[PDB]
């Protein structure tokens, strides 16, 4: 029934109760869906009233929605240049957020003198979120004089007569440093650093993690100012928890380049590390989930942290399906020459679940695990034997996957019952499983009597498959032909052909190609070539880019940490 | 560095919410249940989903999605441990966070939220701490938490030791991780500045991390824990007594399957204590065939019952005497065991409050009260 | 042409439904949640007709109430949306501008009215007044008996 | 009460004239863009001040509150002869809108400290006023930085607007 | 009931509803024992709402059709009602039915009759529209307006749970269009439009009536609105609809129909007010008529001329259909729709999803010869910042483009590869192998590609299917990339190490895929034979990997490995080649 217009009269009305009851039915019905933006004009206009809830109000509305409208946005502004000049100090203050959190180009200029005699309050409060709305403006349309000059400001902010001006100026700066005016990191000195830590100690919550994950950018010039601060911030099994413990670690873990075997101040660092960190295995659900990751980084980089505290890595029957399969990881990280007992015992229990990716992963690591050390290989044999004979299928195929990197790293030693594998490759419906079995076929068809017809018998159509399947049936038949050539110069035709002559893939046209350019001249130089040895692989269990890590680490408390 | 915010109530449609930054918004927000459902049957529930390189710290509470949003290189970690902050000051304000609840706290939530942070980062808040939501000074102060000069009808503080059980016993009954886990939830009821001084064992325990209050630079370095505390509800700190920890209650248990119309259990009830404690409400938890032909239930001690669909049996008794054996029996035709309970003890990990001490400007009295208890937590056992 | 009619608010709570072909009460809260969850998981700002299963379905968000239907793939989607603005007038001029509380204390004179326009899977009275006027007469007939 | 919008080129007075009534001072500003609010009351007629930024660039937002407007005045800078004739455009392309039909206006020439001022005879002509048919309106002599002229008008606004007590 | 209703308006919890609801389902059981004349109407709508809420309805299965039969109005309407609401198709309370029907069929009043054929068309399974099928036309003659339509329609409820009954009613035929009453009018073109369900009858209606319906179409419009009055804001929609729809099902495939209707379509459209919505409607069902039936050029074209002004329209809505229906025609009026190109690559720019992707799916097919060019440049500007589920196919269309149609090879390819540079990782995987024949195809950009290619994956390794391709490319032709003669565009420095550095963080930086680091690993290899002095460096990393955590890529480094420290010279020539 046109029900918008009526709504829009008396949000114009003459006095202030028709139109303040009406400025109520505005953002209530604004952010349960309708768009209000048409009342625009009239919201603006009651904005600079005297009420106190309505006040705050329209300015919340304003934010929302000055971005669609930037034209009539300048309709405020010299409301709040003037509204920031006023008594107590909650309005200045409220005053600016409000009014750098709307990104309307000209509200910039106008912004000018607000913000800068904003800085200048006898109250911290309007300081505080002044250096807010300066980093807030300076993420883009801003670059100027004076507002490079509001710079110089948050910087001298650092000592400043409270700990909250401090900290935001602490988190401020530190958000500048994102835009790059080449001077990045900005001064970092003695007096600027310790003076931090005073107000730091007796800062806040949130504010001491604002110093924390902006300190972490900085590295003594010796050991002194290095052991002197980092002794400071060893007193981290906190409160505020994630944040605060995390970029401790985090920025302490990164200081490890006072002279290596000092009077392990070092040590009983690593060492007063693990404790507060086992302690993140009961904090919020996510936030293991952050540690986790986190953990499969600093230890691979310091791992005599995390030793034997195998234990409490141990995942609930209850624990959520990402921490589970994450905990697990990590536990096979670590899992060395002794853990290896219950790290079975533990993992015996985790396939025969039925989650998914966690009896998948599971079983990866039973095979993972077996290549870490010996005394695993063995058991872990049995371990596949009944596993693969669950019949089940999926199951089955993951398992063989292992199989695959097991004899990677012991070929030429468990091949004894790969009879009893080939029993169950009817039930290899998937690439990586099927690719797994023809590689063992070929890697291996010295022994394999059988490695004809089935190397072959998948091939009922040369690509329609996973490239992958293509590159290893390659290199299958490869070898199948050069240990048995008396009845296989149909197949090496048929097979290179397709691979070389009507192959899409470039590398597998690649492999094709470069393979004829062997056996087009001397199968001599083959066994030299497609036979010779194959160096094993040694505790790989997903070992990440060693530099990658000491940088990954330079910043564990971000999200793109858990890579 | 977080730069959106958003309520989200079960159908996942934004149910209130405050931009502190720069994000496309609008569109990401409303694309997020849609590849919440999708990410599930994967298996890979990943707290953080991505689209169109936007990430989601979300957090579930009751009949409520809360979550984040950034493309900025968010500190994910005081992301949640915001969220959920941000849950103690709202589920302190009305009883409980609800589609409801923010149905009417509307106009209010917003004022809080631009007292909850600003551009991404979270001013300091807290329940109390935002109250006057004095409020220009009491917060722009360096002492904003919960000081300033008050004084109640009665003075008077209760120290509880509240333990939680880590109880982890493998297939054929063994222990890989014994602990109890716990903490001091502080009752105070004082007046003006008072500062107090306490301690404990230095049996005593692995690793401890406190509350706010608490003088980090002066603990560490002394053991001492003095502090400023908080008038209200808030946990002096959490602990961790993995080491030297004795075994608990046990239980014995076996399976029995004889064709496909009777399967039978022999659970038992056994529990390590000292000589005079006495359990109590305590509950057991025993799961049947996924399904349920024929419910037969025997008891022996207390009483027992069970449940269809959710496939689980419970079993609860009045008490349990410091040492005592249990059993119950049941039957049937045609996911381990995990008790809870309560017991007001003290060495449910050896600890005992040394003292309290009392010093202020003003009068002091000191009415010191403590507690000694704990409950389940964590507990497994079906090989 | 229309398949059924079901009118749900923001919430659950069903003002009237009324089907125009056989089918079990089984498939009708099958067809029921299914559709519901996906029409209201859709804001005031896209398209109002999605296609589910074979029939395109249209909707109307009246106030806290929704006004749906389904069509089948051969037939007029617009006139149908229009529709709607058609049976409301019906109930609206009854009840005047009626809102909830008639619905589900009245859903009975609502399917009066309803069935006194739509029957057999189609319109039985296009002018507005040539229906307002004729279920008036047709419920006044039973409030003198 | 009585509605009333204020009006006339940048730089003239509005704003310091406004609280110079409304509190009696003559207070420092700038261009006002945000219309400081002020309702001073005078004899049983409490007026709703709406001071706008005068500024060329924002001027054409001055649309946006001619809603309800029942009294304007067109305080102009009496010495600013270089845009007397800005000042005559934009009070037609005021006048010509139908939400100010009715409302009377209140031209005032301020700044009449400066000796080079034109008076009120000249202003009136330079926008000119005298062909004005079927419209309420008034000029007076005036300058904020003593308040002068000020209150004066208000006894035209006030009378005139209100058509009995 | 309405009192009841009033009660479990108390309730909060969905454990009270279903409390609230089973007491009075109980309650009211005790009250259907006995069979009370009384209370018979009331307690069976406190069952309709509970059967509404979803709850047990077969309670009042006998206490509501023993109102059916009763005399007093009271008790047939407030049953009647509950028949079409608690009702399956049972042939129990089927009998019970069919006779109250045929029973109020022929009532003394008229609105007894009202609620019969309505039910006849709510409950009708098969025995029912089988059964009083002869209720239907003997009815159906009848003048009494308020019955003809309730008739009408149920004549058309016959024919479809039965469709073998049609043939009772043609004699009531011919003369339906011509009445007065504006629904019996409607009614009576369903009922038409329902007898052309069978061919005999279709030549029937075809050759006759047909210019009769002109005059029907004619008179709703070019007036005849004015002196009505009783519509929203056009003349009898649903009718002229009706028309329409009837018009086109007519003229289906034939020439006399056809051309003998054309002209009325052309007034109703230029005709018709595109205001809102409702204007449009009725072009909605009109253009679909247009299609449908054989027609001269110029009508064809204004349907199409009409839909593309549908697209411009105010309101979104609208322009859906408008682009759903615009592909049904592309391939009939290819040409023509050429009219509205320009702001149909701009509709892509509009908030609705499905807006965007039918105006795309369907624009991109259209992208002709001497239209690449425009289209291109905005196919780039959209692909950038298109939401996620369209990045992805975004490419592939794109890249079809490319190839169905391509100018000069240096554009061909600099867009081609632009369009991996943004999307890349949204591209599929025959990717690598359809650009590289592209490539080596055209000998001279060689350079150029590897040049380009180079430059963007220095800083670029986010990207797997792009990466691999120019990765495979350096590696085939390292030497044009050593600052060769490059025609076109000038050429850049280029050291051995560099092209190698970037190579080796490439297989080493945890990114790329298995598949990925193989191009790699064959490509930089190869490199030995196409570059300078660096060609120990190449050995040593060789291998190296020739034990990494990859099968695959340790399978081929040792292989790689095995040539170098042994058969090196093999390699200059099993290398150098490439088919
Ligand atoms: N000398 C003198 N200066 C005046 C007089 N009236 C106003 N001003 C000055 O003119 C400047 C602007 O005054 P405002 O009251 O803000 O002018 P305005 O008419 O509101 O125009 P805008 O500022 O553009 O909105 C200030 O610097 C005043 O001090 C006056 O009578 N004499
Ligand atoms: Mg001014």
């Amino acid at each position: 029934k046109g029900e918008i217009f009526e709504l829009k009269a008396e949000l114009n009305s003459d006095k202030k109760e028709k139109k303040k009851e009406a400025v109520k039915k505005v953002i209530a019905s604004m952010t349960v869906g309708k768009d209000v933006s048409a009342l625009f004009p009239d919201v603006v206009n009651c904005m600079q009233t005297d009420n106190l809830e309505l006040k705050k109000l329209v300015y919340l509305y304003l934010m929302n929605y000055a971005k669609s409208q930037p034209d009539m946005a300048i309709m405020a502004v010299n409301t709040f240049v003037k509204d920031c000049e006023d008594p107590n100090p909650l309005i200045r203050a409220l005053a600016v957020r409000t009014m750098g959190c709307i990104r309307v180009d000209k509200i910039t200029e106008y912004l000018c003198e607000p913000l800068r005699k904003c800085l200048k309050d006898e109250d911290p409060y309007v300081r505080k979120t002044a250096a807010v709305c300066v980093a807030k403006l300076h993420d883009i349309n801003a670059q100027l004089v004076e507002d490079q000059g509001f710079l110089d400001t948050l910087k001298d902010l650092i000592s400043d007569s409270n700990p909250m001006v401090v900290a935001n100026a602490v988190a401020a700066l530190s958000e500048i440093a994102e835009s790059h005016p080449s001077s990045n990191l900005l001064d970092l000195n003695p007096q600027s650093i310790n003076k931090l830590l005073t107000a730091l100690n007796e800062c806040t919550e949130w504010g001491q993690i604002f110093i924390l994950d902006c300190l972490a950018n900085y590295m003594p010039k010796d050991d002194r100012e290095a052991q002197s601060i980092c002794e400071r911030v060893t007193p981290r099994l906190s409160h505020a928890n994630s944040a605060v413990v995390l970029s401790a670690v985090k920025v302490l873990m990164k200081f490890m380049e006072m002279l290596s075997k000092d009077l392990d101040y070092y040590g009983t660092l690593l060492k007063k590390l693990a404790p507060p960190l086992v302690t993140l295995l009961s904090a919020e659900p996510e936030l293991q989930y952050v540690a986790l990751r986190n953990i499969n980084l600093i230890v691979q980089k310091r791992p005599e942290i995390l030793k034997h505290e195998m234990k409490v890595f141990f995942v609930k029957y209850n624990d959520p399906i990402y921490v589970k399969l994450e905990k697990l990881d990590i536990m096979i990280r670590l899992a060395s020459q002794a853990n290896i007992a219950q790290v079975l015992a533990e993992l015996r229990e985790y396939a025969t679940e039925v989650d998914v990716d966690f009896v998948r992963k599971a079983v990866r690591a039973i095979g993972r695990c077996a290549i870490k050390v010996e005394q695993s290989a063995e058991r872990c044999v049995s371990t596949l034997l009944d596993l693969i004979q669950t019949k089940v299928n999926y199951v089955v195929q993951e398992a063989i996957v292992v199989i695959k990197d097991i004899f990677r790293k012991y070929p030429n030693k468990y091949e004894s019952v790969i009879a009893t594998l080939c029993e169950n490759l009817d039930s290899l419906d998937e690439p990586e499983a099927r690719a797994a079995m023809i590689w063992i076929v070929g890697e291996y068809a010295e022994r394999i009597d059988n490695a004809d017809e089935l190397l072959e018998s998948f091939l009922e159509g040369f690509h329609d498959k996973s490239t992958q399947v293509q590159l290893q049936l390659l290199t299958a038949f490869v070898k199948l032909f050069l240990k048995k050539p008396t009845e296989t110069q149909e197949l090496v035709q048929q097979v290179l052909s397709l691979a070389t002559q009507d192959s899409d893939n470039p590398d597998l046209r690649d492999r094709g190609y470069i393979y004829w350019r062997l056996l087009s001249t001397d199968p001599v130089a083959a066994k030299e070539v497609v036979l010779a040895e194959k160096p094993l692989i040694s505790e790989e269990t997903d070992l990440i880019e060693p530099t990658l890590l000491d940088e990954l680490i330079c910043y564990i408390g971000t999200l793109a940490s858990v890579y | 560095s977080a730069s959106a915010v958003y309520v989200l109530d079960l159908k996942g449609k934004v149910l209130i919410c405050r931009n502190y930054r720069g994000d496309v918004d609008m569109s990401e927000v409303e694309h997020f249940m849609p590849i919440l459902m999708e990410k599930e049957e994967e298996g890979m529930l990943s707290p953080i989903l991505a689209h169109g390189g936007v990430r989601f710290m979300w957090i579930k509470h009751n009949n409520l999605y809360l979550v984040a949003t950034s493309k900025k290189n968010a500190c994910v970690s005081l992301v949640f441990s915001f969220l959920y902050k941000v849950v103690q000051v709202f589920s302190e304000y009305f009883k409980e966070l609800e589609e409801e609840s923010i149905r009417d706290n509307f106009v209010i939530i917003y004022e809080l939220l631009d007292e909850l942070m600003d551009f991404g980062y979270p001013q300091t808040t807290d329940s109390k701490i935002l109250q006057e939501y004095r409020p220009p000074a009491t917060v722009t102060n360096a002492v904003s938490w919960r000081s300033e000069g008050i004084k109640y009808r009665k003075n008077e503080v209760f120290l509880d030791v509240i333990e939680a059980v880590n109880l982890l016993v493998s297939a054929n009954g063994n222990v890989l991780r014994s602990e109890i886990v716990g903490s001091i939830k502080m009752r105070v009821f004082l007046s003006g500045m008072p500062e107090l001084r306490l301690g404990l064992n230095d049996v005593e325990l692995e690793d401890v991390k406190f509350h706010q209050c608490v003088r980090l630079s002066r603990f560490e370095n002394d053991r001492t824990i003095s502090f400023i505390p908080p008038d209200g509800e808030f946990e002096l700190m959490s602990y961790r007594l993995n080491t030297h920890v004795k075994p608990l209650i046990w239980i014995e248990s076996v399976i029995e399957k004889h064709s496909h119309s009777r399967i039978e259990y022999m659970v038992k009830a056994k529990s390590q204590f000292k000589r005079r404690s006495t359990a109590n409400n305590v509950e057991i938890h025993i799961p049947v065939p996924n399904d349920a032909d024929s419910p037969k239930f025997k008891t022996t001690v207390g009483s027992v019952k069970w449940v269809p669909e959710n496939s689980e049996i419970v079993w609860s008794v009045k008490s349990f005497p410091g040492g005592k054996e249990y059993l119950m029996r049941a039957h049937f035709g045609l996911p381990p065991i995990s008790v809870k309970f309560e017991i007001p003890y003290f060495t449910t990990s050896g600890i005992q409050v040394r003292y309290l001490k009392i010093i202020e400007k003003s009068g002091y009295q000191a009415l010191p009260w403590v507690r000694y208890i704990t409950q389940n937590g964590d507990y497994q056992l079906r090989t | 042409m229309i398949h059924f009619i079901l009118l749900f608010s923001r919430q659950g709570k069903l003002r009237l439904q009324k089907w125009y072909i056989t089918l079990p009460d089984k498939e009708r809260k099958k067809i029921t949640r299914e559709i519901v969850q996906i029409i209201l998981s859709r804001g005031h700002r896209t398209s109002s007709f999605v296609d589910w299963k074979e029939l395109k379905l249209v909707y109307k968000r009246y106030a806290s109430l929704y006004f749906c239907c389904a069509i089948e793939n051969q037939d007029n989607e617009l006139l149908t949306l229009e529709i709607v603005h058609r049976y409301v007038e019906l109930l609206d001029k009854y009840f005047g501008n009626v809102c909830e509380l008639d619905i589900i204390f009245n859903f009975e004179k609502a399917y009066f009215i309803l069935d006194e326009f739509i029957i057999g899977g189609e319109i039985q009275e296009t002018s507005k007044k040539i229906a307002v006027k004729a279920i008036e007469d047709s419920d006044m007939l039973q409030e003198v008996s | 009460e009585m509605r009333i919008l204020m009006v006339g080129l940048d730089a003239a007075g509005k704003t310091t004239i406004l609280y110079k009534l409304k509190l009696g001072e003559i207070v420092t500003t700038i261009p006002t863009i945000g219309f400081n609010v002020e309702t001073v009351e005078y004899k049983n007629i409490s007026f709703t001040v709406w001071d706008v930024g005068g500024l060329d660039k924002i001027r054409p937002l001055w649309r946006h509150y001619f809603q309800n407007t029942q009294g304007l005045i067109f305080v102009v800078d009496s010495n600013d002869r270089e845009r007397v004739n800005e000042a005559r455009e934009e009070l037609m392309r005021m006048l010509a809108e139908d939400e100010l039909r009715d409302a009377v206006l209140l031209v005032f020439a301020n700044k009449q400290d400066l000796p080079n001022a034109m008076n009120a005879a000249e202003i009136t002509d330079k926008l000119g006023l005298h062909s004005l048919r079927h419209r309420n309106w008034y000029i007076q002599a005036t300058c904020a930085t003593s308040g002068d002229g000020l209150y004066e008008g208000l006894d035209w606004l006030s009378n005139q607007l209100r058509n009995q007590k | 009931l309405r009192e009841l209703i009033r009660t479990i308006r108390t309730a909060r919890t969905q454990a009270e509803e279903r409390e609230m609801i089973q007491k009075e389902c109980a309650a009211i059981r005790s009250s259907f024992r006995e069979e009370d004349n009384t209370y018979r109407c009331r307690n069976v709508a406190k069952l309709l709402y509970m059967h509404m809420l979803g709850y047990p309805a077969h309670f009042g299965q006998l206490e509501c059709l023993k109102l059916i039969a009763s005399q007093k109005f009271t008790d047939k309407r407030i049953g009647y009602l509950g028949a079409m609401l608690l009702l399956d198709e049972r042939q129990d309370v089927h009998l019970l039915m069919t006779n109250c029907i045929k029973n109020d069929l022929n009532h003394s009043t008229q609105f007894v009759q009202g609620l019969a054929l309505c039910t006849l068309g709510c409950m009708g399974s098969s025995e029912m529209c089988r059964d009083l099928a002869g209720e239907v036309e003997k009815l159906l003659k009848t003048s009494n307006s308020y019955l003809r339509k309730k008739a009408a329609l149920c004549a058309v409820h016959v024919i479809r749970k039965v469709p073998e009954l049609m043939e009772m009613f043609l004699p009531a035929t011919k003369n339906l269009l011509n009445e007065k009453n504006h629904g019996v009018l409607h009614t009576s073109v369903v009922l038409l439009t329902e007898m052309c369900e069978r061919s005999p009858d279709m030549l029937a209606h075809f050759r006759k009536l047909v210019p009769q319906l002109v005059r029907i179409l004619k008179n709703l419009i070019m007036s005849g609105y004015s002196p009505e009055h009783d519509v929203s804001g056009i003349s009898d929609p649903f009718l002229q609809v009706r028309i329409l729809r009837l018009l086109r099902i007519l003229g289906r495939n034939d020439d006399d129909s056809s051309e003998a209707m054309n002209d009325i379509l052309a007034q109703v459209a230029t005709n018709t007010e595109t205001s809102k919505n409702v204007g449009n409607a009725i072009l909605y069902e009109t253009v679909l008529t247009i299609m449908d039936i054989k027609s001269e050029s110029g009508l064809r074209v204004l349907a199409i001329n009409i839909l593309g002004r549908f697209l411009l329209n105010n309101d979104k809505n609208i322009r859906y259909v408008a682009l759903t229906s615009l592909l049904k025609t592309v391939q009939t009026d290819h040409n023509a729709v050429q009219r509205h190109r320009s702001t149909i690559v701009d509709c892509l720019k509009d908030l609705d999803v499905s807006i965007k992707r039918r105006a795309m799916e369907l624009s991109f097919a259209l992208v002709n010869g001497n239209n690449i060019r425009g289209m291109m440049k905005e196919l780039l500007y959209f692909l950038d910042s298109c939401e996620p589920e369209f990045k992805a196919d975004c490419a592939s269309g794109i890249f079809l483009a490319a190839e169905k149609y391509a100018p000069s090879k240096r554009w061909h390819i600099d867009t081609i590869m632009r369009v991996l540079t943004t999307a890349g990782s949204y591209v599929r995987d025959d990717a690598v192998p359809n650009l590289i024949q592209l490539i080596t195809n055209s000998v001279e950009m060689h350079a150029y590609t590897v040049q380009r290619l180079y430059k963007a994956i220095l800083g670029d390794y986010s990207q797997q299917p792009l990466v691999q391709v120019a990765a495979w490319c350096i590696g085939e032709y390292g030497d044009l990339l050593v600052s060769g003669q490059c025609e076109e565009e000038e050429p850049i420095q280029v050291t051995e190490d560099e092209v190698l550095d970037i190579l080796e963080s490439v297989l080493i930086s945890n990114m790329s895929t298995s598949v990925t680091r193989g191009y790699a690993l064959t490509a930089i290899m190869k490199l030995s034979t196409r570059f300078t002095c660096t060609v120990n460096r190449i050995k040593k990393v060789v291998s190296i990997y020739g034990s990494s955590i990859d099968v695959e890529l340790q399978q081929r480094a040792v292989e790689y490995n095995a040539l170098f420290k042994k058969y090196d010279h093999m390699r200059s020539a099993l290398l150098e080649r490439m088919p």
